[PDB]
RNA sequence: GAGGGAGCGCCAUUGCACUCCGGUGCGAAGAACUC
């Protein structure tokens, strides 16, 4: 997929409450640049994805080369770029990715 | 003086503030005058505290009369500072309201049944 | 230092509240094995430091080698081993007194 | 403003704990946050 300032992570641990999950993404991705918003899925039963929205695409691609496969809560993140404005739709629809 | 509708004697005010120091670890109390005005019109309050020395009287002046309208007990206490340390916050507090009868209901029902006799 | 079940992390970002930080360190350290406890304080003398108590010291040394200098909240952690066993490790060998 | 309900700054601190504990301005007379 072509670059985009939002990265789309899945294989996130589903069982983890979501404020904590957002904050733990922040813990590990603030290093790469200003985050406008962290957007996690909901919930618990369906799988786990989240969009982290960087403000500059170079930071997003930085997250992606670096944190690929990193074991977040003992589950290696499968990380790619978000597709054509997937994040703004996922925030609509209600419920939460 | 003078939004106080009735006077109440010191040591009944003091089991009142110490009793409210003890209800936070069984039930639930709402602190500050916006959450207590909201405790009451929601229709949940079971007894509400008003500080005597709040300094634009109008911050709490509507509390006595919006306790009499839907029949909620209320008690006056002298310093907002003591109600502040009573509810557990670190600033002063103009008015509080217990909202859950977690387990001490007899001991406050007594206390209300002392509010009536004035 | 001699290895130890417990790692001592410092140069942590001190602006972050206690539970958020404990659960961010479980997020990035669970990978290396069972964590018995994470102890953080923000006393004047314990700002910016945390103790992570692994159950097997191999988890500690794999953790200390992998996460060395990792920018947690945009700040590279210093990981070394704890100088003395944590009370709970002590009781598991008992040793505790 | 409507919601909300307790934090938000500054100075100092690089510090090895497992009884808790720096200073200080603001904050229930409403912090953060959402709209």
């Amino acid at each position: 997929t072509r670059p985009n300032h939002t990265i789309y992570i899945n294989n996130l641990n589903e069982k983890i409450k979501k404020d904590e999950l957002k904050k733990s993404l922040h813990a590990i991705f603030s290093r790469f640049g200003q985050i406008l918003d962290i957007l996690v899925s909901r919930s618990l039963k369906m799988r786990g994805q989240a969009f982290v929205i960087f403000k500059e695409v170079s930071s997003a691609t930085n997250a992606l080369r670096s944190m690929q496969g990193f074991p977040f809560y003992d589950k290696p993140m499968r990380i790619q770029y978000a597709k054509t404005d997937s994040d703004i739709i996922a925030k609509m629809k209600g419920t939460f990715v | 003086a003078s939004y106080v509708k009735f006077e109440v004697p010191e040591d009944m005010q003091n089991e009142a503030l110490s009793l409210l120091e003890k209800v936070r670890e069984s039930g639930k109390v709402k602190k500050g005058t916006n959450e207590t005005t909201k405790a009451v019109e929601r229709g949940l309050a079971k007894l509400v505290y008003i500080a005597e020395d709040v300094d634009p009287p109008e911050i709490v002046a509507h509390l006595p009369l919006l306790c009499e309208e839907k029949n909620v007990p209320y008690i006056y206490v002298k310093s907002k500072n003591d109600l502040g340390r009573a509810v557990g916050i670190e600033v002063p507090c103009a008015s509080a309201a217990i909202i859950n009868e977690g387990e001490l209901r007899k001991e406050l029902g007594s206390l209300v049944e002392k509010i009536k006799g004035l």
